[PDB]
């Protein structure tokens, strides 16, 4: 139960695509998250590149 | 307030073995046996028992804290024998010498009475 | 009262290089002298090239180098403690250590001691 | 026969084959990290000392797996270095740590200042300390090192 | 990590890892490279020479190794029966154990070599 | 101009025993806070520990800032100040 509201979603009056496509567009900054680098102590470890 | 019951001087918990054994790695041969609740009673008599046997060469025990009822000993042996072999030896040992004693003190107890 | 002590250091070198026996030695008397008297010029009390800077170090100092000079003279070292090359350079060093171990750390409370 | 001076092949160790020539024989500590990787696992080095009246040559081996097909070889070892790894001993001799370390001399080299590691102190190994900034000293702990390695050897009536 | 694993491998520490399998690896690589039947070279100069040397010596099966410049790790085995055959290579894999050819593991180059020879022969 | 250059510092080229212990309590207070540790850590958990391992290897990223008499002062890092 999330869409407990009875608002007529009725196409000729309601704009369903808009509303579709702004859920999607927040679901995808939901998805979006964050990442660091990694650091690690040994003497043979160097953070370079595959080409670096 | 802060004394702490009489019982725990002989009384062992659950969780606490009687009798835990660490190997000592810095002479060969060697063995850390870490008696809990327990006191002289037992640690002289083993120790002497065991100083007499002649593959153990290193025979020792101290109570570290009077306070505590517990006691660490120190046992190494020849190359032949393991330590653990030679403690149980030395147990079998002194229970032989009281079965003989109490039987030797019943014949005079019975011939006095 | 004078810091590190010399005869412990000289002692201590003994110890360690085994300077024992008949054995001839092959340090240079040059060498002695140019290690000693590189020696008693690294005893930093204070720091700077200042003209003033440098008197008052010199002056800090003379105690200690009077009483250096009197341990490390060319015949006690070749005779008396028979010092080799390795053990000069290890009392040299030990030396300049211990007296930069031994200064005052800035932040005493010299007033209340 | 020339005795053996066995090395940890472990990057972490503070005496590798680069660096050992000048370590135990110059007297001279050099950080390995620094230096070039040696290419080859077998070194000759030459120790002077007044237990004996001529220099002793010895062979310093990093590698024991193609150098230890005869069994023979092992009465030769004189010293091993170990960084207090377990790894270090799954083709030696004694497998096992502790035999290993009652039956050879073992020497953790460690900069002065830091901690042992466990293994290290469960085991029956000497610990000998190098300055990170003072070198003086170096020479007092090989004389240390050598004088541990010169006993075993008068112990053993070792020819030379 | 505690535990390292590379392919079926399986270590504890980077030294560990590093020791066992690396210079193992390297090892192998300069005994492949020191071995009388190795070159460096390109591929197509590979195939020039090996064609150039089986036509010169058609009474004979001539095999050869190589670089496998796309594949690091690897390395081409290429064998010519006889001047109207056609060149044939085959993946070598160097392992820390050493060489994988034919799902086979040859400890050195010589006995990879043997193997070689005796698949060829087995095959025919 | 309170400053002092790097060329000209006159102070003691060693850590005094005061700026030892007040580096390894604020390096401790400040892993303690979840500061990001600079040195690899095998088992050890208590704080200080942690930052008496960082000082041993010169990984502290602390600045020691000694006020002379007058006022001006010198900025010395711990990873160059020399640790007994």
């Amino acid at each position: 139960q999330v869409a407990g509201l009875n608002v007529n979603r009725n196409p000729k009056f309601w704009d369903i695509e808009s509303e579709n496509r702004d859920r999607q567009e927040e679901i995808d900054k939901q998805r979006e998250e964050s990442r660091e680098s990694r650091v690690i102590k040994h003497p043979f470890f160097h953070n370079m590149k595959s080409k670096e | 307030m802060n004394a702490p019951d009489r019982f725990e001087l002989f009384i062992l918990p659950d969780d606490v073995p009687k009798l835990k054994i660490t190997p000592d790695s810095r002479v060969p041969n060697c063995i850390i046996i870490k008696f809990e609740r327990e006191d002289h009673t037992l640690a002289n008599l083993l120790r002497e028992e065991l100083a007499l046997y002649p593959d153990v060469t290193f025979v020792a025990y101290k109570v570290e804290h009077p306070l505590f009822a517990n006691f660490v000993m120190r046992l190494q042996t020849e190359e032949g024998t393991r330590p653990k072999q030679a403690l149980e030896r030395a147990c079998a040992s002194i229970i032989n010498k009281l079965k003989t004693l109490d039987h030797k003190f019943n014949e005079e107890w019975n011939i006095k009475n | 009262p004078l810091p590190v002590n010399l005869r412990r250091i000289i002692q201590n070198a003994q110890q360690i290089f085994h300077l024992d026996r008949a054995k001839a030695s092959d340090l240079t008397i040059p060498e002695i002298i140019h290690g000693v008297r590189d020696l008693c010029k690294k005893l930093f009390v204070l720091r700077g090239e200042n003209e003033l800077i440098k008197e008052a170090q010199q002056n800090a100092t003379s105690l200690f180098q009077c009483l250096v000079r009197a341990r490390l003279a060319t015949r006690r070292i070749l005779e008396e403690f028979r010092l080799n090359r390795d053990a000069f350079e290890w009392v040299l060093g030990t030396i300049e250590a211990q007296f930069q171990r031994s200064l005052v750390h800035p932040g005493e409370m010299v007033g209340v001691i | 026969k020339e005795p053996i001076i066995v090395l940890s092949p472990a990057a972490s160790s503070l005496v590798r084959m680069s660096n050992v020539k000048e370590f135990l024989q110059e007297g001279k500590f050099l950080d390995p990290s620094k230096e070039p990787a040696s290419s080859s696992n077998l070194l000759a080095i030459q120790r002077k000392s007044s237990r004996f009246k001529t220099p002793i040559k010895l062979l310093v081996v990093d590698n024991v797996e193609k150098l230890f097909t005869k069994s023979e070889y092992w009465d030769r070892v004189v010293a091993i270095v170990t960084t207090g790894k377990d790894w270090q001993f799954k083709n030696y001799k004694y497998k096992d740590p502790q035999i290993l370390f009652q039956k050879f001399n073992g020497f953790y080299f460690k900069y002065k200042g830091d901690a042992v590691p466990a293994s290290v102190k469960s085991w029956n190994v000497k610990v000998l300390d190098i300055d990170r900034v003072e070198r003086f000293s170096d020479r007092q702990v090989v004389e240390q090192f050598w004088d541990t390695v010169e006993n075993t050897l008068v112990a053993k009536r070792y020819k030379s | 990590g505690r535990v390292l694993l590379v392919g079926k491998y399986r270590y504890h520490d980077l030294d560990e890892l590093l020791v066992e399998y690396v210079n193992n690896v390297a090892n192998k690589v300069e005994l492949m490279v020191s071995h009388d039947k190795f070159m460096s070279d390109s591929l197509d100069y590979v195939k020039e020479w090996l064609e150039r040397y089986s036509k010169a010596n058609g009474n004979r099966s001539h095999y050869i190794f190589t670089f496998n410049r796309k594949a690091p790790g690897w390395f081409f085995l290429l064998f010519k029966l006889n001047p109207t055959s056609e060149i044939k290579i085959w993946n070598v894999k160097a392992l820390p154990d050493g060489y994988l050819l034919a799902n086979n593991v040859y400890p050195d180059t010589n006995s990879l070599c043997n193997g070689f020879k005796t698949l060829m022969s087995s095959r025919r | 101009e309170l400053a002092i250059l790097k060329e000209e510092r006159t102070t003691t080229p060693y850590l005094t025993k005061y700026e030892r212990a007040r580096i390894l309590g604020t390096r401790a207070l400040q892993i303690s806070m979840n500061a990001p540790v600079l040195v690899d850590i095998e088992g050890e958990t208590d704080p200080l520990q942690i930052a008496m391992k960082e000082l041993s290897q010169r990984k502290i990223p602390l600045v020691i800032r000694r006020y002379l008499p007058d006022g001006s002062y010198e900025d010395w890092g711990c990873d160059e100040l020399i640790v007994d």
